[PDB]
């Protein structure tokens, strides 16, 4: 994915958040207790206009 | 002093997390008839 | 290509799909932490015979 | 000394963080509206698993 800065605050004992559907999307930095998130990479369909 | 001992079972529960990911209601799956349903 | 012909009616048609590649790998374990006392083995005063 | 266990012994089930969900997990718990002893020293039998709830001022 595409990690990022977040604003989100964790819990003390707390290693990496979820979502809804079961999807990770928060990863808390091992070493530094800075927060990270993840956003997919950018995909999409190809058209033609003709 | 006092102290009370119990004991653990493999009985599904059902948590309700806050705002800020702290435990703060828990229901039990076979305890009586309207927590089966809930 | 995917309306096989030679002729293209005017409209709008669908293709293949868009997608980013990664650049890179980072893989970060936690901190270090309790070494071996190795140097104490062979560093020490006097070794036991066989 | 049979007691009512009333509603505790809930404990974080793993190391996920989720927010405003209503996940529901299958492990070991403590029961809701159990018995248990009241004691005021014998040895005990583990079993599973145990809830030991304290209340002292001596650190004894
Ligand atoms: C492993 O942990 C040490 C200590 O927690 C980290 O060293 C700190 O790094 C921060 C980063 O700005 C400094 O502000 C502190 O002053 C450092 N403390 C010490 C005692 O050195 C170290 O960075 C961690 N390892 C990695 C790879 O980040
Ligand atoms: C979550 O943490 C914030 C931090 O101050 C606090 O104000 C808020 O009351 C907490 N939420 C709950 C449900 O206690
Ligand atoms: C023993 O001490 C010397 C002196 O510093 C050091 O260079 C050497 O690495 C030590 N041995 C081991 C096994 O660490
Ligand atoms: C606890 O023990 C009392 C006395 O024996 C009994 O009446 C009660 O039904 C017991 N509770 C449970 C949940 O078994």
């Amino acid at each position: 994915g595409v990690l990022t800065e977040s604003n989100k605050k964790f819990l003390p004992f707390q290693q990496f958040g979820r979502d809804i559907a079961d999807t990770t999307d928060a990863v808390r930095d091992p070493q530094t207790l800075e927060i990270l998130d993840i956003t997919p990479c950018s995909f999409g369909g190809v058209s033609v206009i003709t | 002093a006092a102290y009370y001992v119990g004991y653990l079972q493999p009985r599904t529960f059902l948590l309700k997390y806050n705002e800020n990911g702290t435990i703060t209601d828990a229901v039990d799956c076979a305890l009586d008839p309207l927590s089966e349903t809930k | 290509c995917t309306l096989k012909s030679f002729t293209v009616e005017k409209g709008i048609y669908q293709t293949s799909n868009f997608r980013v590649q990664p650049t890179e790998s980072i893989v970060r374990f936690p901190n270090i932490t309790n070494l071996c006392p190795f140097g104490e083995v062979f560093n020490a005063t006097r070794f036991a015979s066989v | 000394a049979y007691t009512n266990s009333f509603t505790r012994g809930v404990y974080y089930p793993d190391k996920v963080f989720r927010s405003s969900v209503l996940h529901s997990t299958q492990d070991l718990f403590l029961p809701f509206f159990s018995n248990v002893t009241w004691f005021h020293n014998p040895v005990l039998p583990f079993n599973d698993g145990v809830y030991f709830a304290s209340t002292e001022k001596s650190n004894i």
